[PDB]
């Protein structure tokens, strides 16, 4: 469909217009293309796996391909990142991250049934579905 | 005279089993027909040294429903003075107060004036238990044969133990503890429900239960008791939302002894099962009850 | 059942003009002739969140000269949580907020019981405008084609925000506006008045218009609104003296809503023209006409 | 493109993505199309004219077909409601709206280069570029 | 001895131009060159009878970056006895005081001793002025033919006042002011301005002087000034964001007394033009100059 | 340069096994032979946003002991703005704080200024486990294959965490736990302890392990922590009397990081073992080797 840029394909259900909010695709000024019910369509932009590597909590199993002069020159699939900033935030009510400008933060550790988030300022550590979760 | 006449109202663990049909009878009954003249001419005192709005206006409206006058106080001498003295003035004395076991002390100082204990410390609350059950009886029809499910702070919530230990008097009933471990119910209500042969079983939510439960008791879990982020890292444990509610019996009722903080999401307050503002107001025709058993000798 | 029968009282702006004249014939008829029993058996909630003695005791009193019962307080859970409780024990609501809108809220919690607005922050108080209605109605005779005056903090004085409205709702009437350019009356006010063709002017001083005026409404100027020596340069064109009175129209009146500090002069309380006293007295009658007409089926 | 729905079409550049968080559009089950740089097709749900009117101060010039069997059966536009609910923030910190479970909700009047927005709670009134600020 | 030798500092007014590079240029030879050691067995009192933390952290750097002991305290007896026995104590007073004139009226009590004023009540601030002129004076090169724009509140601001009338002894100077209509600048600067021939302009937003500026000299506007909601319809015309430096020449600098709430936006810190922290770091010098030039003969 | 200097001191946990060698050796040398002038010229700010005069007191003891000036305060602005402005004025921070990260947060801010944790809520406090270590290291001559007990409120004891993990970077330690089931030794510390290979056990009580034990680490057990009376019950468990000392080995020390209530009574303080009050004097040394080597090139 699109020229040169990103495609990323295979995202769940209610997990598309999440990737579009939580990463600020949309505040580019070309073109994008949207499906839902999901996948996603971007002309012209990077996306180094570090970012695409920041997808895997949300749609683990999907795909990035890299196209330029309309042709497949890369399919990179997300894959677990060390640290996860920006996008979440620390559960723990009296960490000072909370009224402060400065970004989240967090360490990943995957575990049996887990997902380990240890945050930067409290140090504390929490389940992913605990954090996730507000 | 009616058998709780002039007696005080200290325990929940002094009621017996037909003083607790006997208040809830009562209740009943002024429920369906007030008597806004029945305590007439009758001063009560309203004595909150540990100040508490919510409980106050309940008891307070209580009074006034049976037409009683009130005086009262929110927050050196000692309390056994203090009765001395108002025992002198008043008809009766309703008191909340931060020491354990000053309701009792009360009790030996009053002379003929009975003491009704609106909570002293972490001990007794007695018409917050006698409310609770009142509306389950309302609710389910009986207090016997129930599914009883209790969640959130067990190990601190005096009000769990309170009512474990009232439902314990009827017979058949079966207990669900939803708790996180640090805030488990006490070993002693547990060995008390063995010795009695009632069953009861913990659960680390309330989903393996919902499909069974009567009654869904919520308490608060406040972030005093643990560390804030370990709070966060339990507390999905024992939060409820409507959708929570999508396999639960007809007639269940969500309790909650009040303030909720975020125990209970707003979206459960429309539905059918919601019931701790009912439950809120049946505090008024529970509490009038104590009133009219205790200062009236004939039966409603 | 009257019109306002089991309505809630939140904004002045929510009383049409039929409103306004059936709340003052029922005040000056239950001032004639009281009814010490008409609210008998009702329990109304005296709900301070912010605490105003003077607006509670006169609150308060109303209640008493009806025969109602009245549980209360003065000064964590939401507002529509505790409203979800309280409606359940009471007849009726009377609350005073710090938040603006408080009472709106509350009336979509309270179910079928009544919310009686006493004043939420810096938006609506409305028994105090229905009290000065009351007030220059009793003293002129009339709401209509008299000459207004109104002095002091214009613009943060919601009092006279909602006077002025409550008001420009008759006929004829003329406004003179003496205030400090930092606290003059806001715009929305004066673009209000010109739509309706009513008419108005400014005047630094209260002795240009001395003559014509019928009331005369002071205001407080608080001494936070501008600096401490702001204020000393100003303050001497809106302080009143008996002496300011010598030209005044036999039937005029100083109204105040009080407390005053020193806007008023005491040589003033003695001259016929003071009524800010008697103004604070027909607040009983105002206030006791807004419960008698909404829980009150029929009319006084 | 679509069988049986609704379309939205002409939405102002960087308003797109703002229509489909406000108004929880995203909150379904079937096919959603979406091109940015926007239009936006959704299949198979009602769209009354309050809530096309609720995009007015956001994307006023714009139209909405209500179609069904592959077809046009309706053309409408935004004009300005007389309310709008539940997106907007009152901009009084000290309004009781702030901390309690209840919708937000504002009387609309036009003005010479304003719309007049006033709260239900504070009864405070505000422009739209004051309350779209913040 | 210099001419500051033994001198109070009370009042920018008090201080001529001379006085004023004299200041600056020492602030600007200790900036080159610290000398840690100059007012070695020297003893300051910091005396803040009204607390302001970010006020005496700054001035008891510089007492110690040259070398002085300081003994001090943080909040009956009057100021005058006080200033008379702490006189006795210490070489220099260094005060902040809730009253206006306090550190006028310690002059006339502390007999040898000289007192520096850090703020007494609404009236003066002189170390404050002294960094703000430091400041400009650093980053433009001087102090006259600037492009000196003022934004918030103009009115109550005794910071924009001092800074004003400083900036106005030297030629040239244009200046922009951007307030409110109810937080403006008042007319007695405004007279001064036009007594002097000075160029002004009131400007109802920043953006149309934006291209000109040299300083852009932002102020609190406090809640309090104005109705919670009367700030909101007006805060957009007094915030600052990094796009609405777009335009903004080379050298311009965004200056602020500080602290900021939300009228300097985070995202304005990482602009070369973002001045307010280096400006802060300015006032050790500003004050280390005072404190040199008074209590020691010889300039540095 | 060594190794620390100019470094930030968060986390006890960023500090490697040659960094706490490194901190312990330096304060063995600044302890034997004082450097009164090593850190003359400097000036360090003493930022307690969360009061705690026993802390501040031994950090700013350490300051004066190498010559360093001290400016600081005990109790709106966001922390980046506090520190943005206050590394503009001093040399070093050294901060206690009521919220986690907080001391992380500010060293974001401070630019080239290192930043010292003295507290970050219930985070961090490396000093104090960097005194404990030390003062292990100089009782028992070594910090391996010791014998370590540790008594009280292992939960919430961020103090024992600490310790725990810092001693776990050395070999051959076993380490006793002696705490309620309430308040035991959370489930990550001993995870970490199993992942090392290190020895661990549990006893619930104090003479189980008194013969074998080389330090023993009593920890403040608050009344808040549990019931009153939850309290009493458990608390001989976790009290030390010096009749418990009959059989400990002669090198054994008594730790507490204070204050003491009664989980030490005071005939343990004239035994040999009793070693509290100089542990808390090793914190001079300790906090002095830290400004010493973060504030200083070379090596003590
Ligand atoms: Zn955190
Ligand atoms: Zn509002």
């Amino acid at each position: 469909a699109i020229k040169r840029g990103t495609v990323i394909d295979h995202i769940p259900a209610q997990i598309g217009f999440k990737l579009l909010s939580l990463f600020k695709l949309t505040e580019t000024d070309q073109r994008i293309t949207i499906g839902l019910n999901d996948l996603i369509k971007i002309e012209n932009t990077f996306l180094s796996e570090d970012q695409v590597d920041q997808l895997a909590l949300y749609a683990p199993q999907a795909t990035v391909n890299r196209i330029d002069n309309y042709e497949v020159v890369g399919k990179s699939r997300p894959s677990l990142p060390e640290r996860i900033d920006n996008v979440l935030v620390c559960p723990n009510s009296n960490c000072i991250s909370h009224a402060e400008p400065v970004s989240s933060s967090f360490a990943v550790r995957k575990r049996a049934n887990d997902i380990a988030l240890k945050c930067k300022y409290c140090e504390k550590e929490f389940s992913h579905n605990v954090v996730l979760a507000n | 005279a009616n058998p709780l006449y002039q007696k005080h109202i200290i325990s929940i663990n002094d009621l017996s089993r037909d003083d607790l049909n006997l208040v809830l009878a009562t209740a009943a009954k002024l429920k369906a027909n007030p008597q806004p003249e029945l305590l007439k001419h009758k001063v009560i005192a309203s004595c909150f040294f540990e100040a508490s709005t919510r409980t106050r206006l309940s008891f307070e409206t209580s009074m006034h429903r049976l037409g009683a006058s009130v005086v009262g106080f929110s927050d050196g001498e000692t309390l056994a003075d203090t009765i001395s003295v108002i025992s002198t003035y008043v008809d009766a004395i309703v008191m909340r107060h931060p020491q354990e076991g000053a309701a009792r002390l009360a009790t030996e100082f009053s002379g003929n004036v009975p003491v009704l204990n609106a909570g002293d410390g972490s001990n007794q609350h007695p018409t917050q238990t006698l409310l609770d059950l009142f509306t389950i009886q309302e609710t389910q029809g009986r207090l016997d044969n129930l599914h009883v499910a209790m969640v959130g702070d067990l190990k601190y919530g005096r009000t769990v133990h309170s009512l474990t230990q009232a439902l314990a008097k009827f017979d058949g009933n079966r207990f669900y503890f939803i708790a996180p471990d640090a805030l488990a119910m006490p070993q002693y209500i547990l060995d008390m429900l063995d010795e009695k042969g009632i069953a009861w079983s913990l659960h680390s939510s309330i989903e393996e239960v919902m499909a069974e439960v009567d009654i869904l008791y919520m308490t608060r879990v406040q972030k005093e008791r643990l560390d804030p982020s370990e709070y966060a890292n339990v507390k999905a444990q024992f939060v409820l939302r409507a959708s929570d509610l999508h396999n639960a019996k007809a007639n269940m009722k969500v309790l909650h002894p009040l303030p909720r903080v975020d125990e209970i999401a707003t979206d459960v307050d429309k539905t059918p099962h919601a019931w701790y503002f009912q439950q809120a107001g049946n505090g008024i025709f529970a509490r009038q009850a104590l009133l009219a058993l205790v200062l009236n000798r004939d039966l409603v």
